């Protein structure tokens, strides 16, 4: 995998 | 008195804003209409939960794949618990999803409504019965983020066990600080952790409905993308047997 979930966690 | 921050005082400032459903009351109620709104609201609050999780001291230091796994496992636990809290705080047996969307007595008798809401109402009554304080609630929601891990285990498993234990102690400190009979503290601590254990059954119910709704082709109800992938990713897991539910009392 979930690119958006990963994105929100990382930035 | 204290110019250095406690852990609970930080959990307080990072507690997400209460969000609005954008539900139009004037138009007659409908189950489909509520189903759709709650799916959408649910998406925006899981996003809120991600932001919140990042600001939880210790959580950022976990591996990213761990940070992702914990939100994938725990999102319904957090929604269920926060919904129970707000309902307990705004009143009767009424679920307060948002200011502009309360499942009142009338709405409660809508078709299919009670069959799902009963699980969330349980959480609401338990918080009432126990008279859970705000600081207790914040430690308990933090502990629910950390309520499940994969059987194989996390990549940062030891750092996770430290973090979890810290918030078990932080829940301990919350109880002692609460006004009342300090003779009851250990019992209360037993009771509150027994409630956290009981959230697995609540959530297991809520997830089975959510997934069944998601996988129903004849249903045709909209889910938000963020949430839809989390459901698509998690459905295979909850069927197979790759999740380990952390219990406080065996
Ligand atoms: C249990 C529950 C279910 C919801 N919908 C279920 C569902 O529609 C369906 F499919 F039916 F199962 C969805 F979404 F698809 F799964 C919602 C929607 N909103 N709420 C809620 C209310 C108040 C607080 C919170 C909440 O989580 N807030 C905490 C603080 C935070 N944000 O970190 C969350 C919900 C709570
Ligand atoms: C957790 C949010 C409440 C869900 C509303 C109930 O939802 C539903 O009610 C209908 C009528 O019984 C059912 O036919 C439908 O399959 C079911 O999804």
């Amino acid at each position: 995998e979930n690119a958006l979930l990963r994105y929100l966690l990382d930035k | 008195p204290q110019l250095t921050p406690t852990l609970v005082s930080l959990l307080e400032v990072i507690e997400p804003e209460v969000l609005y459903a954008g539900y139009d009351s004037s138009v007659p109620d409908s189950t489909w209409r509520i189903m759709t709104t709650l799916n959408m609201l649910g998406g925006r609050q899981v996003i809120a939960a991600v932001k919140w999780a990042k600001a939880i001291p210790g959580f950022r230091n976990l591996h990213l794949d761990d940070q992702m796994t914990l939100l994938q496992y725990s999102w319904m636990y957090l929604m269920a618990f926060a919904l129970g809290w707000r309902s307990y705080r705004q009143s009767a047996n009424l679920l307060c999803f948002a200011p502009d969307l309360i499942i009142n007595e009338q709405r409660m008798t809508l078709p299919g409504m009670y069959d799902q809401c009963k699980h969330m109402l349980y959480v609401s009554s338990e918080l009432h019965r126990l008279q859970v304080s705000y600081e207790e609630y914040l430690c308990m929601k933090t502990l629910l983020l950390l309520s499940s891990v994969p059987k194989d285990g996390l990549k940062s498993q030891e750092l996770f066990d430290e973090i979890r234990m810290t918030y078990i102690k932080e829940l301990g400190k919350a109880i002692v600080k609460r006004e009342g009979n300090s003779s009851q503290n250990w019992q209360r601590f037993y009771q509150l952790t027994k409630l956290l254990d009981s959230m697995h059954e609540v959530v297991e119910n809520l997830l089975n409905y959510c997934f069944q709704t998601f996988l129903d082709k004849t249903m045709s109800i909209e889910f938000p993308e963020m949430l839809a992938e989390i459901i698509t990713n998690q459905i295979p897991k909850y069927s197979n047997g790759n999740i380990k539910k952390l219990l406080f009392h065996q």
